[PDB]
This record gives C-alpha cells, structure tokens and sequence, in this order.
C-alpha cells in the first residue's frame, strides 16, 4: 500500500510542506532521507534529523527510527467542519 | 490583510515548481524534482497593497490526476503553464480549462495563460497561437522564464489581479 | 457508507469540536440538523445556519444546502509530518 | 505555558461527558448525548501555576473501538472512569489500563481512577473495593459526582499533578 505525506521544514523560507510518497515497508530512515532530499537537504547527515507526525496544535508524535512508519503512526480520518450562523 | 488563493497547474516538466521557487524564493536550479503537491505561503505588496499569497504548486503526472476534483474547488484563481518547446503541454491547456470550470460550476473562474521556457531557441509552439487562444478564453498571457526570471511577477501578480476583479464583482 | 467529522460552533465555550456521524446520502440540511443538535442548538432555526468544510487555515468551503455532503466535500486525506533537526 | 493532555476513558454511561463539561462549563443537565469524540481545552490555575488543559472526552462505546488504539498514543494522563451503581464498568477499567500500557509501551502512564455518580443511593461497587485496585495500580482513586459537582476539580488536577510528577522523572 501507498499514501501521501506532507512534509514541512522549520526553515521560514515561504514553503508550507512538500509533498513525498509513503509505503507500508517504509522504515523510518527511508523516510528521513526522502524527506531531505525533497527539502534539499541530502547533504547533510540523516542522523541529525528525526521525524514527528503533527497530530494536532499541541500534539505530535515523534516516530522511533526503527519503526515502520505505516504502522507507528496515528493513521486516523478526520474531517473538520464549522457550524456556522448565516 | 486579503489572501489570495493561487494555483499552479499544468502538464509534466514545464517549469510550474520553477516558476513558483522563483516567485517565493528568489532562486532557479536545473533540478529533476516532480511534483506530488508542494504548498508556499508570501507577503507581497501589489499595487501598492500589502496582501498574502498561498500557491499550490500540483502535480503534472497523471498518476496524481485524481487529486485534480478536489484541489480545483478551493482555488481562487489559475496559472495555467505549458511550455513553448512543449506542443503536447500546450494542447492539455484546454483540458485544464474545461475541468476547473466545471469542478467550480462556472464558466467565470479567474485564470492566466502562462507560456514558459521563453529563454530557449527551440520553440514549437508560435507566440501569436497562445495570444489567440488566450484571446478566446478572454485571459490574459504572458511569457516567461523561470531561468532568467523574466515575466515571474507579472504572471502571479496579473493573476492577482484578476481574482481582485472578480471578487469586486 | 459512513464516516465521521468533527463539528465545531464558533462559541468561545472551552469546546474544541464534538464528532457526529455522516453518511452517504445525507444531504446539507440532515447534517445540519445534526450538528446543532449535538451542540444543543436544536431549538434555534436551522436556515439561520450552514455547513462550512475546513481544508486549511485559509481555505473553506461552503456546503450548499442542497448538496449530498460527501459528494460536496473535499474527501482528500492527508497526514502531516515535520522533518525536525534533533 | 505548559499544557497538560488528559484524555478521559471508561465505558458507556460512566458520565465521561458529564465529568468534562462540569470541569470546562460548570453545568450539568442530565441528558442521552452519546459520545463518538469531543475535544475540549481551557486555561486554568493549579498548585498556583497557570496552564492549559487539553481534554480528549472519548467513545465508550464498544463500536467505535478502534479509535483506541490511535488516541491512546498521544495522551499524557488517562482518568478511568467507572460508575458506582455500574459493576460492569469497574470490571472494564483493568481492559483499559492493559490496552494504554500496551499502546504506550510504557508500565508506567500517568493514570487517575475515578468512580463516578457517587451521588447515587443505588451503589453495586463498594468503595474499598476500587480504593484496594487502585492501590494495586500505584495510583489515585477519587469518588465524583458531575450531578453535585462533588470531587471534579480533585480528580482532574489530581491528574494534572501525576503527569507533572511523571514528566519530571
Ligand atoms: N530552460 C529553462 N528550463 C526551465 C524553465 N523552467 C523550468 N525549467 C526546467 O524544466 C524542468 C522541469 O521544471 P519543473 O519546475 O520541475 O516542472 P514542473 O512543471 O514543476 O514538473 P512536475 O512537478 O509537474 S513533474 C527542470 O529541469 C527545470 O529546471 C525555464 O523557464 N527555462
Ligand atoms: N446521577 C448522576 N448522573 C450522572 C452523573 N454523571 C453523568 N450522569 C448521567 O449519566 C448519563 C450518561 O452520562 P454521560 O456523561 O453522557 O456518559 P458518557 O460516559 O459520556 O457516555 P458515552 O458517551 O461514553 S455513551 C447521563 O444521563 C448523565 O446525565 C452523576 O455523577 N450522577
Ligand atoms: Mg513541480
Ligand atoms: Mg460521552
């Protein structure tokens, strides 16, 4: 199985995230290294950086670098919508 | 502060990521890249007014194509890129037109014609064919090039333009 | 089929948002309904109100009243990670 | 600001919901509003220190069972709740200390026992009896009523204070 993942930078440079490919055989390394590479980082050592899943405002998940990312992240479907007075 | 809703769309390799890290970020590299879906986020100031613009940089592979229904509601305005050395690239405008029109049930959707690649000798597609059918669809076109920058700011910002024209009715 | 979204009202009352199921043939005003029931505005008039879909931040999209809801509402998943310097 | 989050457990009926909106709004109706998922947060003082609380008011319901294993990850305190009048629900509350452990790898989650509708004359769980448990579990038991608001305030900063106590080794 696939899916998309966006990914963000902490770099204030004006990109929100990019986009990357994600598999069920992907472990967490892969990942990193994908995740660089599109944010033109593969030059610099993948051990520096670690991958955290935005779950929402005030919580993340940090995902250990031997995990499956699939597996270990929270893959739960949300829709978000307003009630709203006319 | 008005935001405007900008997205890029267009087929495989005619310069969208480029025109868009050009815009944003000020810099060009030859670099294989493709696109699933890449958002930016800038505060400009245009025609005088401060104001903030989000792109949407899409995907030209049609492996993405179904993403295309949904991220063509939300958008306020369209930056519709084929490339001057890319005929096929040119006859998918059309098709880009036709879709985003009816995603948002209307024949009025604010949209620029971008013909990119205008630094290369080896075009194929003919200037006064894009002017022609921009004329048709009654929008503007303008040429550009992601590698010497020329005409970057006047395509997002005559996008912008044409969204303030539209939402002031 | 069915799936659930969260619901929020614009009361600043300390609720974030409450969930309630939507299903394939509802159509605006069911979910309407629902929603106000469910944040206790059952007794006010629904056409006071409509169903605003949030995508991002800025981005929203208004439900038309006479719309099947998961034919009208961007069904796009996406999960949302940051590649962070350790 | 620190911000605390707490996630409220137990199965149908307990008054999760009624115990949430006690602490966030100060009311209480006794109402049939089943539960699939409610969010709530609020700034409050504790032990003197201003902070922010973040309440996840969740499903007792056994259909939406799989959600468990999702939300159980990014909780940082868990209140147990059963109802004093409902022996089933004590029975349930070992299958979700098992169930948070097992999803945080972790024997040692910030966890507070609280045996709800203490108001009520028809008591089938005896209170020793959820005082022993949580004796075993190394954790606070508290007796709440939402109906007299008895007890809400102790048991969710009650929490609080755990979660500190673990962040701070
Ligand atoms: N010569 C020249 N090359 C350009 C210009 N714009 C982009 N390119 C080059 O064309 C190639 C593809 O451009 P790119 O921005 O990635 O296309 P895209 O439209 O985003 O492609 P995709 O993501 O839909 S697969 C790259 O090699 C890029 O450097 C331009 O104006 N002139
Ligand atoms: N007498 C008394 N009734 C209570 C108390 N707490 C809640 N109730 C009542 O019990 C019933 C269910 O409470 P409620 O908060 O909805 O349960 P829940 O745990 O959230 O239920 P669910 O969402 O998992 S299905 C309601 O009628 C409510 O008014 C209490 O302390 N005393
Ligand atoms: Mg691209
Ligand atoms: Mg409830």
């Amino acid at each position: 199985d696939t899916c998309i993942i966006r990914i963000s930078v902490e770099d204030n440079n004006g990109n929100m995230y990019k986009s990357i490919m994600l598999t069920s055989q992907d472990k967490t390394p892969a990942v990193i290294q994908r995740a660089m590479l599109k944010h033109n980082l593969d030059s610099d050592p993948a051990e520096e950086y670690e991958l955290v899943q935005v779950i929402s405002e005030d919580k993340e998940l940090v995902i250990p670098d031997s995990a499956n990312v699939f597996y270990a992240m929270n893959s739960q479907v949300n829709f978000d919508f307003i009630l709203r007075k006319k | 502060m008005t935001e405007y809703k900008l997205v890029v769309v267009g087929a495989v390799g005619v310069g969208k990521s480029a025109l868009t890290i050009q815009l944003i970020q000020n810099h060009f590299v030859d670099e294989y890249d493709p696109t699933i879906e890449d958002s930016y986020r800038k505060q400009v100031v245009i025609d005088g007014e401060t104001c903030l613009l989000d792109i949407l940089d899409t995907a030209g592979q049609e492996e993405y194509s179904a993403m295309r229904d949904q991220y063509m509601r939300t958008g306020e305005g369209f930056l519709c890129v084929f490339a001057i050395n890319n005929t096929k690239s040119f006859e998918d405008i059309h098709h880009y037109r036709e879709q985003i029109k009816r995603v948002k049930d209307s024949e009025d959707v604010p949209m620029v014609l971008v013909g990119n690649k205008s630094d290369l000798p080896s075009r194929t597609v003919d200037t006064k064919q894009a002017q022609d059918l921009a004329r048709s669809y009654g929008i503007p076109f303008i040429e550009t090039s992601a590698k010497t920058r020329q005409g970057v700011d006047d395509a997002f910002y005559t996008l912008v333009r044409e969204i303030r024209k539209h939402k002031e009715k």
